[PDB]
């Protein structure tokens, strides 16, 4: 996607695996906001955007 | 592919009114219509939406 | 069928809307924006994705650019007045070729005879769909990202009545009783 | 002093919130003490080898 | 298309506050 026209989905109802996430990836650099990667792999959450 | 860009401006009406983007959304359609119609130079363009 | 100009209305959606049904459970419109058709200037018009909500009870919802056919009394005709509904989303097409939709789900809900509430709102996750004690709770959500700036409410023949509130950010308290339902509020700024 | 081998551009691996198999299995840095990470590049004048 | 008659007149007798 571009900037100006970004892609968002919503993520509900599901088990997610953010080692797949990470694993496909190079990371630059993470900037996290009251949570951190460790903790955004094992949480529960109302929904994942 | 394709091209990638960003939306450098976006003001409208009679005083310039700058279609900024609020948190957690996106540029609205107007912007977007107008953006892809827009040269690559950085130049602006006018329409009407 | 016997209608009233409601297709030629475009309201402000603002934060949200609820709407107490009292039963044909309404028809709505909403879009990002909202004007005229080009060939006979008639008010009713949504450009790009139009989100259709069209009950039949079970909701068709719908995201999709709508492209008014030019046939007799269509909205790309001379002629044309206005589009109603007599499933709904069959009757849309009547009207309206319904291209590059992203989104399309069919919620049955089992709603009964008594008094019903229904609401939507919009945020980042979404538009959000709340229905009906009458307090509104949340169904279904809608991956629309697209700020919707205008609803319209779409005119139906077979009487019957809805209202259609705005939503605000107001402070309420809010009474919860044994069985866990909010039987009062207070809208704090309303009175002393 | 801990010290090793390690990519400047994958400084964000070796990272505080992190928890990837460079943290799980190989260094995990305790912040029970004072500390402090220091990544820089070290010339073979100075007499480092790899 | 279908054909509407649209007489947005009849709609007001039939208004009720809530
Ligand atoms: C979460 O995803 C990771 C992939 O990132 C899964 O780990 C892989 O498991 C397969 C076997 O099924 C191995 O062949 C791969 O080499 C593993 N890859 C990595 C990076 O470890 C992991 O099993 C998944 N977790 C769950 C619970 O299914
Ligand atoms: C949003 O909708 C408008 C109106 O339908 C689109 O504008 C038209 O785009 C087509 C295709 O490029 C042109 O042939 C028409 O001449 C345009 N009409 C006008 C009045 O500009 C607009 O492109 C759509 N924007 C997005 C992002 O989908
Ligand atoms: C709808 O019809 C009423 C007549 O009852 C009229 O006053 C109103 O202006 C019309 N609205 C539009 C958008 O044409
Ligand atoms: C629709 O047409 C009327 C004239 O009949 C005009 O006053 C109005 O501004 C037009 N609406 C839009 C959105 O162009
Ligand atoms: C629908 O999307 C396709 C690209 O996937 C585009 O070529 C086409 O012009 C779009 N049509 C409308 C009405 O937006
Ligand atoms: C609605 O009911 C139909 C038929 O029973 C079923 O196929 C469909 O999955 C149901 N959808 C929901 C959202 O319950
Ligand atoms: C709620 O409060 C009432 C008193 O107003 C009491 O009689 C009732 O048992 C309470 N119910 C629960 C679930 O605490
Ligand atoms: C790096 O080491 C080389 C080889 O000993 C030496 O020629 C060079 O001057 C050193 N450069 C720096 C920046 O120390």
């Amino acid at each position: 996607p571009t900037i100006m026209q970004y892609k968002r989905q919503v993520f509900t109802r599901c088990n997610y695996n953010l080692t797949l996430l990470l694993s496909l990836v190079q990371v630059d650099e993470f900037v996290c906001d009251k949570i951190t990667p460790e903790a955004l792999a094992t949480g529960c959450y109302s929904s994942l955007t | 592919s394709g091209l990638y860009s960003y939306i450098t401006n976006c003001n409208y009406g009679g005083f310039n009114k700058d279609d900024v983007v609020k948190p957690g959304g996106r540029a609205s359609q107007p912007c977007v219509t107008g953006a892809l119609n827009s040269p690559t130079n950085g130049q602006v363009w006018s329409f009407n939406f | 069928a016997f209608i009233s100009n409601y297709s030629y209305y475009g309201n402000p959606f603002g934060d949200g809307i609820v709407i107490r049904i009292g039963k044909i459970y309404p028809a709505l419109m909403l879009g990002s924006s909202f004007g005229n058709f080009s060939v006979n200037n008639k008010s009713g018009a949504y450009f790009n994705h139009t989100l259709l909500i069209l009950p039949s009870t079970v909701f068709q919802v719908a995201y999709c650019l709508l492209q008014p056919r030019t046939d007799s009394y269509c909205p790309g005709n001379a002629n044309y007045v206005s589009y109603a509904l007599i499933n709904g989303l069959e009757d849309i097409k009547k009207y309206f070729n319904l291209v590059n939709c992203t989104y399309f789900e069919e919620f049955n809900v089992t709603a009964d005879e008594r008094a019903e509430w229904f609401g939507i709102t919009q945020d980042s996750q979404g538009v959000h769909l709340y229905t009906s004690s009458n307090n509104l709770f949340l169904f279904a959500s809608v991956p629309i990202y697209d700020k919707i700036n205008y609803y319209t409410v779409i005119p139906r023949s077979i009487w019957a009545a809805f209202y259609v509130y705005p939503l605000h950010q107001l402070s309420y308290l809010l009474n919860f009783d044994v069985n866990g339902y909010i039987t009062q509020a207070a809208d704090c700024g309303y009175n002393d | 002093v801990d010290w090793f081998a390690f990519p400047y551009a994958w400084k964000s691996y070796l990272a505080i919130g992190s928890a990837d198999r460079i943290v799980r299995f190989n260094y995990n840095q305790d912040y029970s003490n004072p500390s402090c990470r220091i990544h820089s590049k070290v010339n073979s004048s100075v007499g480092i080898s790899y | 298309c279908p054909q509407v008659d649209m007489q947005p007149s009849y709609f007001i007798k039939h208004n009720w506050p809530e």
